[PDB]
C-alpha cells in the first residue's frame, strides 16, 4: 500500500511538471499577446470606453467626511471670527 | 494518458472561468518595520484581530490599535518587506478550514500541507476564537480510558 | 472509536520524522494527524499552532466523536508570546513576562469537557506537557499551570537511574476524579494501594 | 464621478507608461484600478 | 450626547466625551459591536480620568471584533443586581443574568453594588461554642458562631473535599438561608456541586453564583461584591441567620495585579499592585455581624508555592481570628485531613469559658508533637536504639497520637469504599486522655490508622 | 520481511520507469491545444474576443 | 543614488537616502575614511528601516575616525564569498580575502551567505553507529554518523584538547574533505593548529577560516554563516561526505546581545536579546544531512560562571542528540577525561540497535554509580566504619570502576611525554564485565591510574 502511495506521489510529480509547463506557457503567451496584439493604439481607447462603462454600471456608494479637539474648536472659532470680520476687506486692505 | 488530458481540461476550465472584477476597498502604507513586525498608517475600517494581506503573498494580523497607527506582525517570510507597500483588509476574522480529509496528513498551522501530496477537501471554515460550553451544557464523567 | 491529534512545537524536523516513522511502524496513521511548527519558523506559527489544533478537535467534538489531544510542549508558546510582547513595546512584568499570560492558558484549557446527552456523547481529553529545570517548582509558570488542572504526575531522574523505568513518584502524583472513571472490578480488586505504598 | 459621489470631483492626471493600459483612480482611502499587469498577475498567481 | 473610542489594546479601552458630558467614577457604559458571527453588547465600568474628557476604563467582555469610531453610550448609574426571595434556587453570573432561564430575574428591585461600611458604634464581639462531629476541629480549633474561619494550603491538598463535607453536614441541621459564591474554579466542580445539591432537597433553600477562569479578569472583580450585596440585603432586612461561603480569594488579587499592570501603575517589590491592602480591608469589612444579626463566612485561601513569606497571605491573616491551615508533608505521609496542629490556633480556647480539661488535653498533645518534631531526624538517621527510655516511650506515644488523628469522611466515598463515621466530643476527650496517659502502647501500628471510634478501634484490634 | 521489502523495491524500480514511459507521451501530447488555452486566457483577460 | 551619514554612536551607524531609492534589507554598503594614518574603507550592512528614508546599519570594521557627510555607495547585493574546488588549503578572513597570499581568488564563483533551510521531504533519520578508540565515549554514549555531537563544560577543562584529539583520530583513520571554523579563540591556538596541520600533511584538504577576540561583533556574527556557506557548497555540488568542526558557539550568541543593547530594543530576562530562539533554530537547522549527503558535525559550547540554568545552554539542549559533559569536581579529582557518566546521555543507545550485553552492562554501571552518589552524602561525615559490608563491597567496586574510566590518550604527548593507546570495543565490554563481576577487587587501587588495556592493567599490578 505504501508503494501505491509512492505511485500516487510520482503521479503528483507528474502533476507538478504539468503545473510548471502550464505556468510557463501561460505566462509567455499571455505576455506576448498583451505586448504585441493588443498594443494597437485604438485598443487604449477601447479599454478606456469599457472601463468608463464599467464605472457607470456600478451601484452608487456613500462617502462622508471629505488635530486635537480643543485645537479644532479654536480653529473653527477663529475661522468664524475671520469670516464675520473680513466683510470690509479691500483690494489692498 | 487520459488522466493528464483531464487535468489539462480542468486547467482550461479554470482558464475559461477566470473573471477578475473591480471592487471597493481601502489601502494603507507601511511606515516602518523590522524584526518581523510592521506599522500601518490610515485604513480606518480595521477590526481587532482581523486578517490583512500583503503584496508578496504573506499575511498579517492586527494586534493593537493606536489612534493613528496599526501595529501588525508578519506570519511567514518577512525579508521581502520595505516601506511604501500596499496593504488590503480582508474584512474577516481569522479562521481555519476543517474537514475529514485532514486525517493522516501533516499541515502547517494555517492549514496548508507541507509534506503530504495533493490538497484537502475542506467543507467549512470556522473562526479560531469562540466561546466555551456553559455549565448547563455539561455532564458528569464516567467512561474509562484504558 | 477514538481519534487523536498530536501537536509538536519547536522541535528538530528529524525528531518529528523519527516519531512519524515509529508510529507508521505501529500502523495507526489511518486515524491520526500531526501539526508541525518547526523551531526554524517565525514566532507566529509557534504562537498559533495549539489554537489550530484545538479548533480541529472542536469540530469533531460537536459531532459526537471522542477526541484525544496531546501537546508536545507549552513553555515554547509562552516564550514566543513574551518575545512578541517585548517587541511590541508593551510594559513588562514579573521577570519580564506579560501579566495576562495566565489568562491565555485558561482560554486554551477550558475548552476540554464532556458534552451533555442533548448535544451528543462527544468527549475530549488533553495531556499538556511542561518542562522544568532542576526539578524546581518555585518558578511561577508550573504553579499557574498546576492550579488549572485536575491532576498531575511528577517524574524525577533519580528514580530513572535507580531502575524504575516509568519513574513516576507516587508520593506526589494524585488525581481528583478518583476511581469513578476506572472499572468496578479494578476498584474491588485494588483499593488504597497508593496509601500502602506511601507508608 | 459626480454621479457616484454627490460632491464635485477634481482631476489630477499622471502618465503611467508601466501599465499596459486601463485606468486607475484614487479618491482617498478607496481605490479603483483596471490594469492589464495587475489582472494578469492575479490570473497567474491563482493557476494551481 | 455621546463620545467615541480612540485607543484599543487588550481589555483596557479609553473614550472621549464632549463638554459637560464626563460621567463620574464607576458608571456603566454600553458599547455596540456588530459582525456576521460575533454580535455582543460590551459593558464597561469607569476606571480613571485622564483629563480633556478622556476617560480610561476596562471591559466586562473580551474585546474581539471591535472597530474604532463606534459610539459609546452612558446610562448614568453604577452596576446593579436584582434581589428577592425568588432568587433562591437559581444560578446567576456577575452581571446578574439568570443562567437557568435567560428571561428570569428581570422584574425584581435593584440595588447598587457599591455600599458603605457599617458604623463602628454598633460592633460587639460574638462568643459561642458551635460544635461539629470531627475530632480535629472539636479538640484543636473549636469554631465560633458569627466569626471568621479560613482554610490555607497549597495546590491539591484536598480542601474542596473538606468544604463539601462541612456544607453537607451543616446545611441539613440549619434553618437559615445560604449563599454560595465562586470567584474562580473549574466548570466541572461547579456542575458537580449543582448536580449534588439537586440530588437533595436542600437546593431550594440556597442561592448560587460563580464565575469561571476563561472570562477576562474584569468579571473576576465583582462576583464577591455581588455575593456580599445579596448577603447584606438578606441580613439587614430579613433579620435571619445567613451563610456566606467563598471558594477562594487569591484569584481576584491576581486579576487585580494584572489589571493594575496593564493600567500603567508602577508595581511594588513582589510585583503585586499597590494599595492591595486597601482593597483587602475594603472587601473584608463587609462581612460583619451586628448586635442583632448573625452571619457566618467560610473561605479558603490559596498560597503560591506554599510560601508563607508572601505578603498576601500575611495581610489576609490579619482579618482572621480562628484559623485552620493545611500542610503537604502530612498529606505525603498518608493522612487525608492533613491538618498541622503545631501552627493551627483559635481565639476562644481558654479555661475562662471552657473547662480546663480541654486545656491540658491540648497542652499534652502539643508538647508531645513539638518534642516529636525535635527528635524526628534523630530517629531517622541515628536510630531508635540510642534514645532514652523516656524518649522511646514518648516517641511511641507520639506515633500513637499521630496515627489516631486521621479519620474517614463521607465525602471520600467516591474515592474510598469505606463509609465515614462521626463521633461526639466527650467520648473523644476520654479516649484522648486514655491515649495520652499511656495505656494503649500495646496496640500495633496499623491498628490506629483510619479509625472511626474507640469501639471501632477495639473491633479492628480484634480483627488482627 | 527483507524479501518482501526487496520485491517491493523491485516494483518501485519498475514504476520508476513506468511513469517516465507514460510521461513521454504525456509531454508529447501536452501541447496539442496549448494555443487554444492561450486564446481563451487572452479572451478572458481582455474581456472581449480575440 | 548617494547616501549621507547623519548620526553615529558606537559600532552602530545611521544613514539617510534620497526618497526615490532606498536599499532593500541585507545589502552591503561601501564607505571610506579620509584620515591619512587611519585610511581604510568600511563595509556596512543594512539592519532595519526607521522611516523618513532612514536606515540603521552595523559596521564590519572598527568605526573610529569617521566624520559626518561622507558619501555612501550601494552595490545592491548581499555579502558574498568565493566558492570553488581549489579553495581548500588556504586560510581566509571574515570578508573572504585570502591571507597567506593577498589578492588570491576573485575569479572563482561567488555566492551569498543568506539562504533557506531545506524542505521537509528531503530529510531522513540516521542510525549508523560510529566507533572511536576511547572507551568512555563508546561505552556510555556512542556517536552517530550524520548527527550532532555536543561537548558541554565550564572554563579551562580541556575542551580544546578533546577537539584536537578527535580531529587527529578522524583525519588519521579517514580522509574526506574537511572544514574547520571557530570564534572566540586565541591566536596562539591558531598558530599551533596551523603548524600541527602542516606537519600532518593533511592541511591541503582542510578549509580554514576563523575570527579572533579583537574584532567588531559583526565579524563574530558573520564568520559562522560564511563557514557554513562554504561547507554547504562542498556538500551540494560535489556530492561528497563532509567533515565539519566549529568551536565556542556560545560567543556568537553573546555578540548578538551586545548589538541589541546598541539598537535600543527592550531588554529581556537576565539582560539578553528580546529574541534569541529563532536565530539559534535557523542556525541549527541549516545543518542537515540529505539522503545523498551525510554531514557529521561537532560543536563545543561554553558555560558561563559554572551555572547550568542560563538560557544559553538551555536552548541548545533542544537541538542535540549525542551529548557529553564535563565537571569541575571530577577534574579536581585528578582524572583528566573528566566526563560525568551519570549526566551524559545519548539517543542511539537502544537494544534494537546495540547488543544486549552492552545494554545490560551499561545499565548495571549506571546503577552502581548512582548508588555510590546517593551514599556519598552519608559517608562524607561518618565514613566506612558504620556502613555495612554489603555496601562496602559495592563502594570498593565503584571506586575501582570510576578509577578505571581514566585513560591516557595520545593528546598528552607534550605534557606527560608518554604514548597513548586505543582499545577495540569488544575488549572494553569484556573487561568491564569482568570488573563488574568482582574478580579484580583484590588488586590495588593505584594500579588503575592512566592505563590502556587489561593486559597493561595486569602488568602494572604485578609490577608493584
Ligand atoms: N478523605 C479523602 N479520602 C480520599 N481521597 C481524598 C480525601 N480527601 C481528599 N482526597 C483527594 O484529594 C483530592 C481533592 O482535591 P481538592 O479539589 O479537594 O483539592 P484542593 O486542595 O482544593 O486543590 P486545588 O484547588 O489545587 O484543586 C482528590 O484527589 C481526592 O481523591
Ligand atoms: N589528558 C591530559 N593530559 C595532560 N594534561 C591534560 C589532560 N587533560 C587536561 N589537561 C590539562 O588541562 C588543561 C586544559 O587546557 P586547555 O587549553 O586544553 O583547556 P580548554 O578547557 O580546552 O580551554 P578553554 O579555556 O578555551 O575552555 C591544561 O593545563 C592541560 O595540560
Ligand atoms: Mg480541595
Ligand atoms: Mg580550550
Amino acid at each position: 500500500a505504501q508503494g501505491a502511495q509512492q505511485i500516487q506521489l510520482m503521479r503528483q510529480q507528474l502533476i507538478r511538471q504539468l503545473r510548471t509547463g502550464l505556468g510557463a506557457e501561460a505566462v509567455n503567451k499571455a505576455a506576448e499577446i498583451v505586448r504585441a496584439h493588443v498594443a494597437d493604439p485604438q485598443a487604449q481607447s477601447a479599454t478606456v470606453d469599457r472601463f468608463l462603462s464599467e464605472l457607470e454600471q456600478m451601484a452608487p456608494s456613500s462617502v462622508v467626511i471629505d488635530l486635537r479637539a480643543a485645537s479644532r474648536q479654536s480653529l473653527a472659532a477663529l475661522v468664524e471670527k475671520f469670516d464675520s470680520v473680513a466683510g470690509g476687506l479691500d483690494a489692498d486692505g | 494518458t487520459i488522466s493528464a488530458a483531464d487535468i489539462e481540461g480542468a486547467i482550461e476550465d479554470y482558464v475559461s472561468s477566470f473573471s477578475a472584477d473591480t471592487e471597493r476597498e481601502e489601502i494603507g502604507t507601511v511606515i516602518d518595520a523590522g524584526d518581523g513586525i510592521a506599522h500601518v498608517e490610515g485604513l480606518p475600517s480595521v477590526m481587532t484581530q482581523e486578517l490583512l494581506e500583503f503584496p508578496g503573498g504573506v499575511l498579517g494580523v492586527a494586534l493593537n490599535l493606536d489612534e493613528h497607527s496599526v501595529g501588525a506582525v508578519i506570519l511567514g517570510e518577512f525579508e521581502k518587506i520595505e516601506e511604501g507597500q500596499q496593504v488590503k483588509r480582508t474584512g474577516e476574522v481569522l479562521s481555519v478550514p476543517v474537514g475529514d480529509a485532514f486525517l493522516g496528513r501533516v499541515v502547517n498551522p494555517l492549514g496548508q500541507p507541507i509534506d503530504g501530496q495533493g490538497d484537502i477537501a475542506a467543507e467549512t471554515r470556522r473562526a479560531l476564537e469562540l466561546q466555551a460550553p456553559s455549565v448547563v451544557q455539561r455532564q458528569s464523567v464516567s467512561e474509562p480510558l484504558q | 472509536q477514538v481519534r487523536c491529534v498530536y501537536v509538536a512545537i519547536g522541535q528538530k524536523g528529524t525528531t518529528i520524522a523519527s516519531v512519524k516513522r515509529a508510529l507508521e511502524e505501529g500502523g495507526a496513521m489511518e486515524y491520526t494527524t500531526i501539526v508541525a511548527a518547526p523551531a526554524s519558523d517565525a514566532a507566529g506559527f509557534k504562537w498559533l499552532a495549539p489554537y489550530t489544533g484545538s479548533a480541529i478537535g472542536q469540530h469533531w467534538m460537536y459531532n459526537g466523536k471522542h477526541v484525544l489531544i496531546v501537546f508536545d510542549d507549552l513553555s515554547k508558546q509562552a516564550d514566543a508570546y513574551r518575545a512578541i510582547s517585548l517587541l511590541l513595546r508593551r510594559p513588562p512584568g514579573r521577570e519580564a513576562f506579560p501579566g495576562d499570560v495566565f489568562y491565555l492558558h485558561s482560554r486554551l484549557l477550558e475548552r476540554c469537557a464532556k458534552l451533555s446527552d442533548e448535544l451528543g456523547g462527544g468527549s475530549m481529553t488533553g495531556l499538556p506537557i511542561i518542562e522544568t529545570k532542576a526539578n524546581d517548582i518555585s518558578a511561577f509558570i508550573p504553579t499557574n499551570v498546576i492550579s488549572i488542572t485536575d491532576g498531575q504526575c511528577f517524574l524525577e531522574s533519580d528514580l530513572f537511574n535507580q531502575g524504575v523505568r516509568p519513574a513516576i513518584n507516587v508520593g506526589v502524583s494524585v488525581s481528583r476524579v478518583g476511581g469513578a472513571a476506572q472499572i468496578k472490578a479494578m476498584k474491588e480488586v485494588a483499593g488504597s494501594l497508593r496509601l500502602d505504598l506511601s507508608q | 464621478l459626480s454621479r457616484i459621489y454627490g460632491r464635485p470631483v477634481s482631476v489630477q492626471l499622471h502618465v503611467d507608461p508601466e501599465l499596459l493600459g486601463g485606468l486607475s483612480i484614487t479618491v482617498g482611502d478607496e481605490v479603483i484600478d483596471g490594469s492589464i499587469a495587475s489582472r494578469l498577475a492575479a490570473a497567474q498567481t491563482g493557476l494551481p | 450626547t455621546a463620545g467615541r473610542v480612540v485607543r484599543i489594546t487588550g481589555p483596557v479601552v479609553d473614550v472621549e466625551f464632549p463638554r459637560g458630558s464626563v460621567p463620574e467614577l464607576f458608571n456603566a457604559l454600553h458599547a455596540e459591536i456588530t459582525f456576521g458571527a460575533l454580535a455582543k453588547t460590551l459593558t464597561l465600568e469607569v476606571a480613571q480620568h485622564l483629563g480633556d474628557s478622556l476617560v480610561r476604563c476596562i471591559s466586562m467582555q473580551p474585546t474581539d471584533g471591535l472597530v474604532r469610531g463606534v459610539e459609546v453610550t452612558d446610562t448614568g448609574a453604577s452596576i446593579s443586581v436584582p434581589v428577592g426571595d425568588g432568587v433562591k434556587g437559581h444560578v446567576f453570573n456577575a452581571l446578574g443574568d439568570c443562567l437557568d432561564d435567560p428571561g428570569y430575574g428581570k422584574d425584581f428591585e435593584h440595588w447598587s453594588i457599591h455600599r458603605k461600611p457599617p458604623a463602628f458604634s454598633d460592633l460587639e464581639p460574638r462568643t459561642e461554642m458551635l460544635e461539629t462531629g470531627l475530632k480535629v476541629v472539636d479538640l484543636l480549633t473549636p469554631y465560633v458562631r458569627g466569626g471568621k474561619i479560613a482554610l490555607f494550603g497549597g495546590a491539591g491538598v484536598g480542601k474542596t473535599v473538606l468544604i463539601q463535607e462541612m456544607i453537607n453536614r451543616i446545611a441539613r441541621n440549619f434553618g437559615g438561608t445560604s449563599v454560595f459564591a465562586g470567584v474562580g474554579e473549574r466548570t466541572r466542580e461547579g456542575n458537580d456541586l449543582w448536580v449534588e445539591l439537586a440530588d437533595a432537597n436542600v437546593l431550594k433553600d440556597t442561592a448560587l453564583v460563580f464565575g469561571q477562569m476563561d472570562e477576562p479578569p474584569g468579571t473576576r472583580m465583582r462576583v464577591a461584591l455581588s455575593a456580599l450585596t445579596m448577603a447584606e440585603f438578606f441580613r439587614d432586612e430579613q433579620g435571619q441567620d445567613v451563610l456566606l461561603f467563598i471558594d477562594n480569594i487569591f484569584r481576584f488579587t491576581q486579576a487585580g495585579s494584572e489589571v493594575s499592570t496593564l493600567l500603567g501603575r508602577m508595581p511594588s517589590a513582589v510585583g503585586y499592585q499597590p494599595t492591595l491592602a486597601d482593597e483587602m480591608g475594603e472587601l473584608q469589612e463587609r462581612i460583619t455581624s451586628t448586635r442583632g444579626r448573625s452571619i457566618t463566612s467560610m473561605q479558603a485561601v490559596y498560597v503560591p508555592a506554599d510560601d508563607y513569606t508572601d505578603p498576601a497571605p500575611a495581610t489576609t491573616f490579619a482579618h482572621l481570628d480562628a484559623t485552620t491551615e493545611l500542610s503537604r508533608a502530612v498529606f505525603s505521609k498518608g493522612i487525608f485531613p492533613a491538618v498541622d496542629p503545631l501552627a493551627s490556633s483559635s481565639t476562644i480556647l481558654d479555661p475562662a469559658i471552657v473547662g480546663d480539661e480541654h486545656y491540658r488535653v491540648a497542652q499534652e498533645v502539643i508538647r508531645i508533637l513539638q518534642r516529636y518534631k525535635d527528635l524526628q531526624d534523630i530517629i531517622a538517621i541515628l536510630g531508635i536504639d540510642e534514645l532514652s527510655e523516656e524518649d522511646k516511650q514518648l516517641v511511641n506515644r507520639a506515633r500513637r497520637i499521630e496515627r489516631f488523628l486521621s479519620q474517614n469522611m463521607m465525602a471520600a466515598e467516591q474515592f474510598t469504599g469505606q463509609p465515614g463515621s462521626t463521633v461526639p466530643l466527650k467520648e473523644t476527650i476520654e479516649a484522648f486522655d486514655k491515649l495520652t496517659k499511656g495505656e494503649f502502647d500495646h496496640l500495633p501500628e496499623q491498628a490506629f490508622f483510619l479509625i472511626g471510634g474507640l469501639d471501632d478501634l477495639a473491633k479492628k484490634a480484634e480483627s488482627l | 520481511r527483507a524479501q518482501a521489502s526487496g520485491e517491493v523495491a523491485q516494483t518501485l524500480t519498475q514504476a520508476d520507469q513506468q511513469l517516465s514511459a507514460q510521461g513521454d507521451q504525456v509531454r508529447s501530447g501536452l501541447e496539442s491545444s496549448v494555443d487554444g488555452l492561450s486564446a481563451k486566457l487572452a479572451s478572458r483577460i481582455l474581456g472581449v474576443d480575440v
